[PDB]
């Protein structure tokens, strides 16, 4: 997950070792991978 | 295409220099029910409009920095007004339009950019202002910026009398020049409507 | 690359454009769950104390990234150095409780104590930065519960599978030099 | 009998990033929702890549601006992290918690003449061999660089590519160097026309294959 | 050679609420056999929703009564498990031991008049925003609120909902806020004829999503 | 069972872990799943 | 309850040479490449076998010389890793760090006389068990050795056996033993024409099972 | 791979426990697997 290295499982059940999340997405990464490359009109290279 | 035309219920605003729509954090809202509400909450479409609001006066004095707030939402003497006033709890977004109008031969630069949760900043910090949803408005492209933004906050449901999770922010990048063929001044003014308006809690009346 | 700045469309241009190519890169270290996952100092310090992040020095690496962010979520880990028996109690919990063996009591056990602990908020997440007020401050609701011992000499914090949102300012030191911050980096002696 | 063990010196102390987990105290505990939230980051340089932040010119102002119409050298600043003219920018901000970098650093350029102003500008990235930077763009000509002109499109992008001898650079810089070990970035002003008050703002941000690596904790706390 | 292991700093103390086991010391124990023993519970919260148990009214009693028949206000507590009104409530005794709760509770009315006396009640839920809770059916009746007159059935059961800010709320009020965080529950008298001594009970019990979390020790012991 | 987090079995056997059960439930769960809920008579919604 | 275990006396203090690793504590870094570096050796007798070094001779010369076209014994050094002359080889710069050895050791002789003046050697190999070495090459002779004359090749390469009572022999030599455990090797002149100024220069070289084991630490530090 | 002699994994991953390696050759052994042997010329045995 993060800065966790051990090959082996927990000794502890999930429900014991953290919070459990619910339900009823990077934003980031989408707007990052957007980005505009390149040029923009006609070249002479 | 740089003519755009935006509605929000029966009101209506057209530009003919806008660079587009800048969306911020989302493009579409988080669920609106949630456990909070227990299946109370309901829709008020006729809040979803455009209300006005002068914001300041562009003048060839205000330096690189000089930023003006707008925290929302703000006294609103409509119908969204009302549910402010009259439900304990609401949540919207906002469809945000800016307009600075003078004409091509001035020169600078505005930042306009929607903050969520509030601080006054540091000088320095303002260098990064671009790191939040956002837009410019320079005389020789543009009159208008336009922002989307949908509700966001440590809680689903608000109370606006107790918190303000966005603000609107101006700022000079670059100071208004002017010419003998300029405006002097530009007037900034904002066009805002509330989106997905959902109130919860109805209190009673006070008399 | 030439484009219209004023929409702040994102644009990142490459070497490609003058002949140059573009490398791979390798971004584990600057991973949000990765770089926060680490102990840091808390530093004020009193026999009861409420774990507060923001008690972390701002210009710290956890406390600097952590106030570049509005919004966040996270499970922690704490180690404590106390004088006494150590108890814990949730977000929510009355100060008294903080006397009473029946909330998690942690007894000595040189040289100090590390609990995992969850994230106990009645939110679905927590804010740097608050604009209004519960009753600037945060709201009180706005941390991970307490601890109490009879002596607290020492508290360091680690966020466990952090969630980062919305990006807010975080500043290098500023330079007077008019070129460059100077500083002595690390070299062999002699 | 049971297992023997061997308690092993040297091991078992507490380390500030060590890779394993503490023992739980207080199970069964289920968050509030919090799907779809909005504006999640995972990686530091989405955002850094994604959010361009200004540069810090002479009596701080993001920009730089020129009353003559004579070719002059507008700005230079060293390639480094740890430069007087970003030290207000995010990538600076991140960078001062990592120990090396590689990759690109983009410079955004964005002209906010008015209709009647124009200009033509030239980037050059000049690398570490030289005693001081070319104060011309002749001189500067035969460096690497890119020449623009101002019109319809108000933003212009150039890419400062990393060209070293070693495969990462140190993000932050070393009293004992004197002249800068990355080079400099030169902008200048080739010529305008009815431009004097006219300014260039510039901003940065990190490239397709900007890296940081090796956290540190520096600031003094 | 043998297993290595590092003997881990931090780890190893007891704490109180740990979820591992003690070594055994006596064995093959059999127990007396206690099959289909009556009674049973194994859910605090099943206790709880199927036995209401009483509020508590000015003078220590169950119910409210009044001797004119034009509307009144009856009653208005605090939506709190801390409040006056419900601190003999078995609702109230478990929640003690619960950080936070989220969820419906419900109250139940009884009335306890002659077959020739009539009255017409209503309750509602005010939530927080106001000042002050509302004094008349008028002003209330803007608010969520339900109207029944007495008859054959006795009793009328109303569900008190969770809406809140948060997705959870705290089960104990702080000595700084001043008016209540979950708003008020009002009880009023539409009107009655020649009910003038006859009463109204009122219980409590938890409705079907009513939640409990985050076990605490709270007490003075 | 309540309380107790490890992945891993006891090292102990369960004869020796517990006291063990003869033969020869749940009283209010039944209790709380037989209450009435909804109205009673005719609705006019 | 938990597994019990026995903490062993005599276990787990840490040992310089030991079998096992360290807990790491700063993950994921990635190395720039050192695809295909250049000169990589991976056993120090891979490089001792491709590389002769010199030997040295009275005066600190690689070489050896004779003014006279009459018989002589050249040289005579002691078949030890610790000889004098071979004090200045890689062989013995590695041979220090091991205690022990066994397999060929080769020696290579290169003329380096103009065209004009020719030369006949013989190399012998002189085993442990007589009090000094042959000053004849008559007497010599009846050991095992070779002969050769200067022409076109000017190298010639002979392997110093290893004949030994035991499987090992040390690489140290000890302060007891006067005339040395692995016997000599004796280098001649049969005789020459016109070679008075002219040398022979020698080095050395391990052989193909030229072997050394058990790693030591002996210099003074 | 060298002093290492523990029959069992590591506990930690290899990316925790080593730096990892990128890719974009034993000089040595090739040098002495290369050498002449032998004679050079005729052989009278």
């Amino acid at each position: 997950s993060g800065n966790t290295g051990s090959i082996i499982n927990n000794y502890y059940m999930q429900q014991y070792q953290n919070s459990m999340d619910t339900q009823l997405n990077d934003w980031f990464s989408k707007l990052a991978s957007s980005a505009f490359s390149g040029l923009f009109g006609a070249l002479l290279a | 295409d740089r003519i755009l035309t935006t509605r929000n219920g029966h009101t209506t605003s057209t530009t003919q220099s806008s660079v587009g729509v800048t969306y911020g954090y989302s493009t579409q809202e988080d669920h609106v029910s949630g456990p909070n509400t227990s299946g109370l909450e309901t829709r008020v479409v006729q809040a979803e409009r455009f209300f006005k609001k002068h914001l300041f006066d562009w003048t060839p004095d205000k330096a690189f920095g000089h930023l003006e707030k707008l925290e929302l939402p703000t006294d609103h003497k409509g119908v969204y007004g009302f549910l402010v006033d009259s439900f304990a709890y609401m949540r919207n977004g906002w469809d945000v339009e800016v307009s600075a109008v003078g004409n091509q031969f001035n020169g600078g630069c505005l930042l306009v950019a929607m903050v969520p949760e509030w601080k006054e900043f540091t000088p320095r910090e303002k260098y990064q202002l671009t790191l939040f949803p956002h837009q410019f408005i320079s005389p020789r492209t543009n009159m208008t910026a336009h922002i989307v933004v949908p509700y966001l906050g440590v809680n689903r449901y608000d109370q606006y009398k107790k918190h303000k999770p966005w603000t609107l922010v101006v700022m000079v990048v670059s100071p208004l020049t002017t010419n003998t063929v300029s405006a002097g001044q530009i007037k900034v003014y904002a066009n805002i409507a509330p989106t997905h308006v959902h109130v919860a809690g109805e209190l009673p009346s006070k008399e | 690359t030439t484009t219209t700045g004023e929409s702040a469309d994102p644009v990142t241009t490459t070497v490609e454009n003058y002949g140059g190519e573009t490398q791979v890169q390798r971004r584990q270290h600057t991973d949000v769950t990765f770089i926060m996952d680490r102990f840091v100092k808390i530093q004020n310090l009193n026999p009861t104390h409420v774990i507060d992040l923001m008690q972390t020095h701002q210009h710290g690496l956890v406390g600097a990234l952590l106030r570049a962010a509005t919004y966040y979520f996270s499970d922690l880990e704490i180690v404590v150095r106390h004088d006494g028996n150590l108890t814990w109690v949730p977000n929510g919990a009355p100060e008294a409780a903080l006397s009473n063996t029946g909330n998690p009591t942690a007894y000595l056990k040189a040289p100090f104590t590390r609990l995992a602990l969850p994230y106990t908020a009645p939110h679905r997440v927590l804010a740097t930065v608050y604009n209004g007020t519960s009753k600037a401050q945060l709201p009180a609701s706005f941390n991970f519960g307490a601890i109490q011992a009879t002596t607290i000499h020492e508290l360091l914090v680690r966020m466990k599978r952090a969630e980062l949102y919305c990006p807010r300012p975080l500043l290098a030191v500023e330079v007077s030099s008019q070129d460059r911050h100077k500083q002595k980096i690390i070299a062999p002696a002699k | 009998g049971i297992v023997p063990v061997a308690c092993s010196d040297g091991y078992g102390g507490l380390v500030t990033t060590d890779p394993k987990t503490a023992d739980p105290v207080y199970g069964m505990v289920y968050n509030p929702p919090r799907t779809n939230y909005p504006g999640r980051f995972t990686n530091l340089l989405d955002v850094a890549e994604a959010c361009p932040t200004f540069l810090c010119f002479d009596e701080g102002k993001p920009y730089v601006v020129t009353r003559t119409d004579e070719q002059r050298l507008l700005a230079k600043f060293d390639v480094s992290l740890a430069a007087k003219h970003m030290s207000n920018t995010y990538l600076s901000g991140i960078a001062q918690y990592y120990a090396q970098y590689s990759g690109t650093i983009n410079l955004h350029f964005m002209f906010t003449g008015s209709t009647d102003s124009k200009a033509r500008y030239m980037v050059a990235y000049v690398p570490p061999g030289v005693e001081t930077p070319p104060d011309t763009p002749e001189k500067a000509a035969h460096c690497i660089h890119a020449e623009w002109d101002t019109g319809l499109n108000s933003k212009f992008t150039f890419s400062i590519p990393y060209v070293s001898a070693a495969d990462y650079a140190y993000t932050a810089s070393d009293v004992a160097e004197t002249t800068n070990v990355q080079g400099w970035v030169c902008i200048y002003q080739i010529t305008h026309g009815k431009a004097e008050q006219d300014t260039l703002v510039v901003s940065v941000s990190a490239g397709k294959d900007f890296e940081l690596r090796l956290p540190i904790d520096p600031r003094s706390q």
